[PDB]
């Protein structure tokens, strides 16, 4: 109800580079007005770090720089397939809180398998596209 | 839309 931006993340080589990723990797710092407001990142752990999502692919939103408060937001994540339209979106129906160095998103984001299958076309020339949407309320 | 979770936890 206050600020609501978005941030496209595009992962390239991703089978290519999958023993290059490790354990988690984290996306450039980004935010919608700047001079205004706080700095976020996306983390994705491309191999779930349980056995409960060994198979799947996490992805978290979280808060990098120091805010003045408490700060609330929803988030929505979806891929961008071939064409770049958003496919599989996972949104939080409420908000969460957030504070310095906290991240909040799925675990089961997507099945790990799903996402190679060449028939869903979501890896074109091996790039996993990202689409996050935030909905800062204050 | 899907479980939410931390890597906190």
């Amino acid at each position: 109800m206050v600020v609501k931006f978005s941030y496209m993340w595009t992962i390239n080589n991703f089978s290519f580079c999958r023993e290059e990723m490790g354990e988690v990797i984290k996306s450039s710092t980004f935010s919608s007005g700047a001079n205004d407001k706080l700095k976020w990142c996306l983390r994705v752990n491309p191999k779930g770090l349980d056995e409960e999502s060994k198979d799947y692919l996490s992805l978290y939103l979280l808060l990098v720089s120091c805010p003045k408060s408490e700060v609330r937001a929803k988030f929505k994540f979806s891929i961008l397939n071939a064409k770049g339209e958003e496919t599989k979106a996972m949104e939080s129906q409420r908000a969460y809180r957030f504070v310095q160095g906290k991240d909040w998103g799925f675990k089961k984001f997507i099945r790990r398998g799903f996402l190679l299958d060449e028939a869903n076309g979501l890896l074109p020339d091996d790039k996993l596209t990202l689409f996050c949407e935030v909905s800062v309320v204050q | 839309e899907g479980t939410v979770s931390s890597s906190t936890d």
